[PDB]
């Protein structure tokens, strides 16, 4: 058995037509995840982002 | 009995007004306040979602 602790963060979650959670992405792990969270999308086109 | 000192525990059910379809009503569903027209729906909710 495994134990883990929680701290307050922010996530981005994707639902579907049925209403179930399919996938999620963090917003404070990597710069790529940061810009994914900023653009509100799971795919980012080539370029520079702020 | 007492009021306004702890989360609600015990009380009897409230008699409710019969549902009216396709008419401008001031609905109040267990805390929601709003106005509109109520019709039969099609969305397939999850077992716990309200």
């Amino acid at each position: 058995y495994y134990v883990g602790y929680l701290q307050p963060r922010t996530f981005l979650l994707k639902y579907n037509e049925n209403g179930t959670i399919t996938d999620a992405v963090d917003c404070a792990l990597d710069p790529l995840s940061e810009t994914k969270c900023t653009l509100k999308s799971f795919t980012v086109e080539k370029g520079i982002y702020q | 009995f007492e009021l306004l000192h702890a989360p609600a525990t015990v009380c009897g059910p409230k008699k409710s007004t019969n549902l009216v379809k396709n008419k401008c009503v001031n609905f109040n569903f267990n805390g929601l306040k709003g106005t509109g027209v109520l019709t039969e729906s099609n969305k397939k909710f999850l077992p716990f979602q309200q």
